[PDB]
């Protein structure tokens, strides 16, 4: 049940650094396939100038243009999480810590001009959120990667899935046996809404919700760790964030008489002539008072509006009961809070089965 | 034409406030010679200066003043009349048709009064404010009496549509490829037009048909009054 | 694989030993999980809370909330169980053709409540609690009954003929516990269903009955749509409508996305997880009451 | 824990011991597996049931019913199935790409044969016992492409039934792969009888949002500031009911491709698991 699968990249969103154990890494999308499809599905409503603008940017800071979108298999089509964390993982849990920790990575890892390409993933981070296209829509399931080797400015990563890696006794890590670690924001408080105790296996799954404001939006990569349903976790979602979502639904709408008497004329004086008073007279002058609604109205999106909340099941454990244990880690160029786990495994499908409320 | 089809929804969905009324008006760009400013700047380049235009009216001894109006147009050039006459055909653009050097174009926003009560007079001025340099801005200033002359052309158009019609006609039987359905049909329908004017007559007749606005901008103004 | 360990209860009955010892074969359903439990949680008195007897909407929701379990074989010397996991293989299993009908090949066994008939109660002389054994069908008539209860709900405020078998059901509803959540499901589904396609077909009804006068499939709809002809015609039926552009506008890939999102949405509210499909070999994959088969993963 | 064997076809080695060098990435099912099999059983013959010809419905519900299962043997002289299970192995899990169209790493299996459009399924019509397999494509490629059929179905026949077309009916819908084409619906006079079963689904699905969008208004306005009138409730409730299931299309094949076999050509030795 386990494979050993590597891909062809020599450096996509990372550096030469030392590799290291509990890294996520996901598939991104063609910006013109996205592109392509969402130019039906904007509706107008916002100046497609500023998406041509951000991609012109995005072009021009990625390195060697003549790859991507060309060539064999080396592309741009991956992401680092040490990346994710720095760009999303910042207001979680401890901000006076977050920060420092980002500005010690920044200042370690490109020292030059690091602070350019963050700012410009950041705007056009900002720019492909903002014109209302979702990208989760084509990323799909991928394993973690985990090898120690370096070469001449090589370096060739192999990934594993779910299955014995902690048994196989690989013997090629410090210890005997694999680390298997996460960083601080992995778990959220659930205590509140399920005091009852948690007897059973738990699952890990993903949340990536989405904002709708005034000219104003934002992401939000939480990770979920409830035992409750499946089923149940959109509606726990919508619970937790009530506060907000009567504000999203208020600022979602963006891009009257009624029937009383149907029901007296239901079964008296019903003028059933749907098709003796068409297939007999041409109904071109005929036609004169019928009904109006007193109202104009051209389009109703709300399918698109009300989608605020979204998991997917990634990630198992073998056991439950996992105790975490908060400790303190020396590695690296630079000392950073981390947190020791045990007990946990990759793997899944990437089903997105998503519940808008 | 695009972002005020886009705009116009907010002007359908009026029901109530009857005194203002958005129409489409078509400002010829043939004074923009005088302004002196790069048309480059004018459309799309260096974004950030978010060049808007309002429109403001101005009372005479009554007080009060109209809360402005939000409204945004964009030019176009590169002969605009060819691709807003011919339907757009980029993917196979050819030559096709034939006119002189034209010009552009702009659609600008101006309220209208209609109710019972309509009246005409010519007491007011429209203000319209450009986000451009205050130093000889070229603006233009005029009444109410050019807004409302109380006349249309509605014969001058139907003579237009003819030639445009003829001229496509034209150009597709020229070509000889698809079938002959569409050629015996084309025929039919000439003949359905008339018994004489084609057996005894002509079927097209190019003769001197050339796009111009000759007969089309010089008579017409009064002559369809009850 | 993980194996759960149940502790036997005292004062055993021969009477079920024998019944147990022989059958090995039945459909239970659990709500907390543990490797060591002596008395587990599945009690009425305990689920009874207040007194009142549970709702057939509580224990629909209760079911879909636990999960669910396969009784494997029962050694005197200590009680085993299966759970439900991951989608692992997990030998040295059996089940039996608990309900009285055929079941097709390929069919995901769910659980639902005892409705169908007086199903026999078997009760137990132990102290620890008591087990019932129901006798349903996994979708077949629960996809008449589920709609048969919703529909009574929702009017609020039989007999099923098949092959020449006649089956007869027994409703019961006295609790309000549910009738919130289900009007707060059918309004959402009802904002969520509106699109703007719905004015497009409305003004297309002449084309439409013309189009149909000489295609042969009218009496499929009119049969059943009795009200939607009358309502037809007591539409605004406005003229074409201009779009705001005609580059790239479709609100017809809209409404049908919304309406693709929308029927996932409901299949995966209304659709039970169960990881069941059996291979048959040699004979007919049909079962029938009175035999023994085996277990098979895929 | 059972062999499985199969009948080699007479009189017809040369043609399809050719066929059979060259398609060495064949899958073949059976809705119920036996010692004994035949191919008389497994084909388009015997498909037809409830005395109709089967149509895209049906062959869609028999590929959802039926199992996966895929083998590995190209002899000339030689011709056998093998047990496919997880506790049975599996040595030489080597497959090839039957489909021509370019893919990506980590896809989800589906059955759907392209008949709507660019079918170009060459098959044997000199003994009528033919294995049409269709093509792999992920959820939501498949999802787009059942939206743009319908869209395309649906629209036709309005300007069918309108006798005023819309001048736009394409716009702008082109789907690439890192800067690729891929040049499909360049055919509009062609025509197929596969157009005759969907005419119904598109009528009952358009019917059936009608009456939900209808209903809001008929119950209660709360966003507005002898005929029971039930029957059609009831059904509607029914038919969604019975949809639920239909729609149901999850995959279960999972695909883990080594690097990448059309990276620079498509058609080369691709990996794929069992999970």
């Amino acid at each position: 049940t386990t494979q050993l699968i590597q891909q062809v990249s020599l450096t996509d969103f990372f550096r030469p650094d030392i590799e290291h154990a509990g890294s996520i890494v996901l598939i991104l999308r063609h910006p013109s396939d996205m592109i392509g499809e969402a130019n039906t599905l904007t509706q107008a409503g916002r100046d497609p100038d500023v998406l041509l603008e951000g991609l012109r940017n995005l072009f021009n800071a990625c390195t060697a243009p003549w790859t991507v979108g060309e060539g064999g298999g080396l592309r741009a089509y991956v992401t680092s999480l040490s990346f994710i964390a720095a760009c999303r993982a910042e207001e979680y849990t401890d901000k006076q810590a977050a920060d420092a920790n980002r500005t010690a990575i920044v200042s370690a890892y490109g020292c030059s001009r690091m602070e350019t390409r963050l700012i410009r993933f950041s705007e056009c981070l900002r720019a492909m959120v903002q014109c209302h296209v979702f990208p989760h829509r084509f990323i799909s399931f991928f394993g973690s990667l985990l090898e120690y080797t370096i070469q001449d400015n090589l370096c060739n990563i192999t990934a594993v899935a779910k299955g014995p890696q902690e048994a196989a006794r690989t013997d090629k890590t410090s210890t005997r046996r694999v680390t298997a670690n996460i960083p601080a924001c992995v778990f959220w408080d659930v205590d509140k809404d399920l005091h009852l105790s948690a007897d059973g296996l738990k699952h890990v799954f993903l949340v990536f919700v989405y904002t709708q404001r005034r000219q104003r939006e934002g992401v939000r990569l939480h990770l979920a760790l409830s035992q409750l349903n499946e089923q149940c976790f959109g509606r726990g979602i919508g619970f937790l964030l009530g506060r907000i979502r009567a504000e999203n639904a208020a600022w979602g709408t963006e891009g009257t008489r009624a029937l009383p008497l149907v029901q007296l004329s239901n079964d008296p004086t019903s003028p059933r002539c749907s098709i003796g008073e068409i297939t007999g007279v041409n109904w071109n002058l005929a036609r004169q008072r019928l009904y109006q609604w007193t109202g104009d109205f051209r389009g109703l999106p709300t399918q698109l509006s009300c989608m605020y909340a979204a998991y997917t099941l990634i990630g198992t454990i073998p056991s439950e009961s996992v105790r975490y244990t908060r400790r303190m880690e020396r590695f690296g160029g630079y000392n950073v809070p981390t947190i020791w786990l045990e007990g946990v495994v990759w793997g899944g499908t990437n089903t997105w089965n998503e519940c808008y409320y | 034409m695009e972002a005020h089809l886009a705009n116009e929804t907010k002007h359908a969905l009026w029901h109530n406030d009857h005194t203002k009324g958005l129409l489409h008006v078509v400002i010829p760009n043939a004074g923009l010679i005088a302004a002196g400013i790069d048309p480059a700047l004018l459309i799309l380049k260096k974004p950030g200066q978010r060049f808007k235009v309002e429109v403001q009216t101005r009372y005479h001894a009554t007080g009060q003043c109209e809360p402005w109006c939000q409204v945004f147009a964009a030019y176009i050039p590169d002969n605009a009349l060819t691709n807003l006459l011919i339907p757009k055909t980029e993917p196979f653009v050819s030559h096709v048709f034939s006119a002189t050097h034209n010009s552009g174009g702009l659609i600008l926003s101006l309220p209208v009064y209609l109710s019972p009560g309509l009246f005409f007079d010519a007491f007011n001025v429209v203000a319209i404010r450009i986000n451009t340099g205050n130093r000889k801005h070229r603006d233009i200033c005029i009444m109410y009496a050019e807004l409302i002359p109380n006349g249309t052309r509605y014969f001058a158009d139907g003579q237009r549509v003819l030639l445009l019609c003829k001229q496509l006609i034209a150009y597709i039987r020229c070509t000889p490829r698809l079938a002959s359905s569409i050629k015996i049909y084309a025929e039919h329908m000439v003949a359905a037009m008339g018994e004489s004017h084609t057996s005894n007559g002509d079927n097209i007749g190019p003769v001197s048909s050339i796009i111009d606005l000759d007969r089309q901008l010089t008579s017409g103004g009064i002559d369809d009054s009850p | 694989p993980f194996e759960i360990e149940v502790l036997l209860p005292g004062e055993l009955s021969p009477a079920e030993t024998s019944a147990l010892q022989k059958c090995e074969g039945k459909i239970i359903t659990f709500s907390t999980l543990r490797h060591r439990a002596s008395l587990v949680d599945i009690a009425l008195s305990s689920y009874y809370i207040n007194g009142a007897p549970p709702d057939t909407l509580s224990l629909l929701e209760a079911y879909r909330m636990r999960f669910a379990a396969v009784i494997t074989r029962v050694i005197p010397g200590k009680l085993l169980a299966h759970a439900i996991g991951v989608g692992t293989p997990t030998p040295g299993l059996f089940i039996q053709n608990t309900s009285p009908v055929d079941l097709c090949n390929g069919d995901y066994i769910c659980l639902l409540p005892p409705v169908f008939g007086s199903a026999d109660s078997i009760r137990l002389d132990s102290v620890g609690l008591e087990i019932v054994f129901p006798l349903t069908i996994p979708q077949t008539l629960m996809r008449e009954i589920i709609a048969k209860v919703v529909a009574r709900a929702v009017e609020r405020t039989d007999v099923i003929c098949y092959n020449g078998r006649r089956y007869e059901l027994e409703t019961n509803l006295q609790h309000r516990d549910g009738s919130d959540a289900a009007i707060r499901t059918l309004v959402l589904n009802l904002m969520f269903s509106i699109n703007e396609g719905c004015l497009l077909l409305l003004a297309l009804i002449p084309t439409l009955l013309v189009q149909g006068a000489h295609d042969g499939y009218v009496n499929l709809l009119i049969q059943t749509a009795n009200c939607v002809r009358e309502t037809g015609q007591l539409i605004n039926i406005p003229p074409m409508p201009r779009i705001q552009d005609g580059h790239r506008r479709f609100p017809i890939y809209e409404t049908i996305s919304s309406w693709i999102s929308t029927s996932s949405r409901l299949g995966d509210t209304l659709g039970t997880r169960a990881i069941l499909r059996v291979c048959v070999f040699d004979g007919p994959s049909t079962v029938h009451p009175g035999d023994r088969t085996a277990v098979i993963q895929v």
